[PDB]
Parts: C-alpha cells; structure tokens; sequence
C-alpha cells in the first residue's frame, strides 16, 4: 500500500481531484496536465498512478504499455443477481444526433454540414463516425468532410476547431479538456443543442441526461427530448428513445489505466476509495461523492455507478475488443 | 501505426 496519484485533465478536474485527495487523507493525491495524452505520458514517465480514459485513449496509452485496471459500470441494462463491482460492463451506444427541426438531415447528408465531436481520437467522439465516414466515402480526408466543426485536439486555426468556443474568456479554443465549452460529451451537445453544429457525436446517455430536466444547467433546462433525432446508419431518423436500434456502434466502458508495475495497487486503492465515495459510498453524499461533478464529468461519467473489476485479466486489445482496435487502426492510416 | 506514438 501507498498514495496514488490520479492525473486530472485541466483545472476544474485537478479541483475535483484536490477535493478528493483532501477527503482521503492524501491515499490519494494529484497531478495535472492539459490534455489526456500528457497525462498518459506523465504516467508514462511514473509522475503520475493513474487516470479514468475513454476506450480510444486506452488505445493510445495500451500502444505505450498501460493496462486497463477497472471500468466504469452504470446503472445496469441487463436486470442482474451480481454485485456493481463484480457485473460485466456492457458498453455504450455511440450515436449522431441532430435537431428535429433541421428535417432534410440523414447519415446519407451529412457532407458539408457543421459537426460537434466530443475530441479528437474519443470513441464516440471520433473514432466510430469519422472511421465510418472515411470507409463510406472511401477517402482519408476527414478534415474536408463537414464544412465547420469543433473537435477538440485538431489545430486551432483548421476548420476542425472553427465552431469551438474556449473557455470563459474566450480563450483556449478547442484544448482537449473541460475548459473548452463544447468539450467531452455534454460539451458536444451543448454545441448542438446551441445550434452552433448540426450533428453532434456523443453516446445514447448524453441526450438523455441532459433534456427533460435532467440538467438544471443553464443550455440544457429547456431541452426537449422530443426537440432531437438520431441518425441512423441505414439512413433512417429516430427518436432518442430508440439508440438500441439507430446507434453507430457499442463502445467499450471508459476505464481506469495505469502502468503494469503499479496496476495491482492502483485497484486495491480504487476498490477502497469508492466504498467511501462512490455511489452509497460511507462519506458521499455527506463529504465527497467521486462520481458526481454537475453533469461536467470530471474525472469519471457523472453516470457511473461503480469501477468494476475485469475479467480475464485482460489486454488493452481484449478489453477494447478486436473488431474495434482494428477500426482505429485502419482510421489512424489516415493520419 | 504499431508503436508506441510517444
Ligand atoms: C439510454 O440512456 C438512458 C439514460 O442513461 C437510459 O435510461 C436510464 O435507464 C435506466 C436503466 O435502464 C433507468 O433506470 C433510468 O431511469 C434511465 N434514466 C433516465 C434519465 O431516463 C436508457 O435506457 C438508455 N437506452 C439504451 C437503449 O441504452
Ligand atoms: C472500415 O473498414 C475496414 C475494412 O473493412 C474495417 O476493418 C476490417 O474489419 C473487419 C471486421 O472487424 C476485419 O476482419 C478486417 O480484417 C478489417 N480489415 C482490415 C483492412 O484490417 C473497419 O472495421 C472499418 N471501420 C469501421 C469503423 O467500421
Ligand atoms: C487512507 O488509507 C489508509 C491505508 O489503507 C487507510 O488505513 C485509511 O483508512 C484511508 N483513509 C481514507 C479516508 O481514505
Ligand atoms: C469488448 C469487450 N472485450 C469488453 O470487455 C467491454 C464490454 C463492454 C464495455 C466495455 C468493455
Ligand atoms: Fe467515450
Ligand atoms: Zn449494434
Ligand atoms: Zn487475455
């Protein structure tokens, strides 16, 4: 046993991340960066335990050597008789979502309309609509696609960033963190739901967590499910209700990464610290609640019930699975 | 497209 050290992404996280290591008597303490990559590359270089990454970051940080230790788990789909910790992950429905109103929009006219990405090289994000895209249109350049976009990590000045906003005072435009407004998932569809995009790439709980009152927030307290569609692959529009049959694909549960040497102990430590903050958690509400950051989703998803521990011991290519570890491969071709 | 991209 020892103190681990999470890597948080950007200053409101590193706060969220103080908080926590006040609250744990320093079992864990933190380090932060601007982006997910020098984080992976602080943990790279043993400056930092570990950190929450979403399933195309695990692939960049497996490439370099770190193991998935546990996954987010949510409020499960599958009615199940085994404890939060111990239940499989299922994975999320990564989908594309666009306003009723704008009616002649289908996956089949999407070329040349504006796009709100999560970040660039994210799961739903990224990987799945652009790797898609690329195939369908049996071109790599992805960056000539949509007119306009904000895909946060692309160059600033390229069109990829032109429809990000920065943050409060009008600076940092499309950084890959939470400082930029239309960051991570709820960023994304805050660019759509703002109009400032046309399609949004986010994950079937996005537009679900943040209509019909779900989020107080400002942007979001008006939000009508009713107001969205999604696009699905066969050209088709649904309503939101049916992402079980209208999503691009299913994407691995983010998951927590460390180096091999320190994975063992980074668990121990997890499985502890959510006993005291996660969700029933001794000390949350009261004190500290790890999975809660007012629909910004710091450090971990704002839905995450629980870290559960894997099964098989498993690789980065094992946890991400195979058909996806591919997908990325061929789209990273491109770049 | 194999190595570690650090
Ligand atoms: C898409 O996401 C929403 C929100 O996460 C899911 O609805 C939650 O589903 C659970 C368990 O099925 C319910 O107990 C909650 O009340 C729902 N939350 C809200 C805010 O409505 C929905 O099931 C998901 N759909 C699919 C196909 O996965
Ligand atoms: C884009 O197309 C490529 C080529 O079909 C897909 O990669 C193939 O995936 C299949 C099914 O998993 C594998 O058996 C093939 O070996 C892959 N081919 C190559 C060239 O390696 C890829 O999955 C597609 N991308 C997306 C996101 O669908
Ligand atoms: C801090 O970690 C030590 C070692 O496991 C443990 O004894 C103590 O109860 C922990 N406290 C908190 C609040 O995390
Ligand atoms: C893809 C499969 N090998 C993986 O364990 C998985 C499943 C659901 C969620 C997250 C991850
Ligand atoms: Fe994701
Ligand atoms: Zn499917
Ligand atoms: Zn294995």
């Amino acid at each position: 046993y020892t103190r681990v050290v999470w890597c948080a992404v950007g200053p409101e996280e590193q706060k969220k991340c103080q908080q926590w290591s006040q609250q744990s008597g320093q079992n864990v303490t933190c380090a932060t960066a601007s982006t997910t990559d020098d984080c992976i590359v602080l943990v790279l270089k043993g400056e930092a335990d570990a950190l929450n990454l979403d399933g195309g970051y695990i692939y960049t940080a497996g490439k370099c050597g770190l193991v998935p230790v546990l996954a987010e788990n949510r409020k499960s789909s599958k009615h199940s008789s085994l404890d939060c910790v111990l239940r499989p992950t299922e994975g999320y429905l990564a989908v594309a979502v666009v306003k009723k109103a704008n009616e002649g929009l289908t996956w089949n006219s999407l070329k040349d309309k504006k796009s709100c990405h999560t970040a660039v090289d994210r799961t739903a994000g990224w990987n799945i609509p652009m790797g898609l895209i690329v195939n369908q249109t049996g071109s790599c350049a992805f960056d000539e696609f949509f007119s306009q976009s904000c895909a946060p990590g692309a160059d600033p000045k390229s069109r990829l960033c032109a429809l990000c906003a920065g943050d409060d005072q009008g600076l940092d435009k499309c950084v890959p963190n939470s400082k930029e407004k239309y960051y991570g998932y709820t960023g994304a569809f805050r660019c759509l739901a703002e109009d400032v995009g046309d399609v949004a790439f986010v994950k079937n709980d996005t537009v679900w967590e943040n209509t019909n009152g779900e989020s107080t927030a400002d942007w979001a307290k008006n939000l009508k499910r009713e107001d969205f569609r999604l696009l699905c692959l066969d050209g088709t529009r649904k309503p939101v209700t049916e992402a079980q049959s209208c999503h691009l694909a299913v994407a691995p549960n983010h998951a927590v990464v460390s180096r091999s040497d320190r994975a063992a102990h980074v668990e121990q430590v997890l499985l502890h610290q959510q006993a005291l903050f996660g969700k029933n958690g001794k000390n949350c509400p009261d004190k500290f609640c790890l999975f809660k950051s007012e629909t910004k989703n710091l450090l971990f998803n704002d839905n995450t019930e629980c870290l559960a521990k894997l099964g098989g011991r498993p690789t980065y290519e094992e946890y991400l699975g195979t058909e996806y570890v591919t997908a990325i491969a061929n789209l990273k071709k491109c770049s | 497209l194999e190595a570690c991209a650090f």
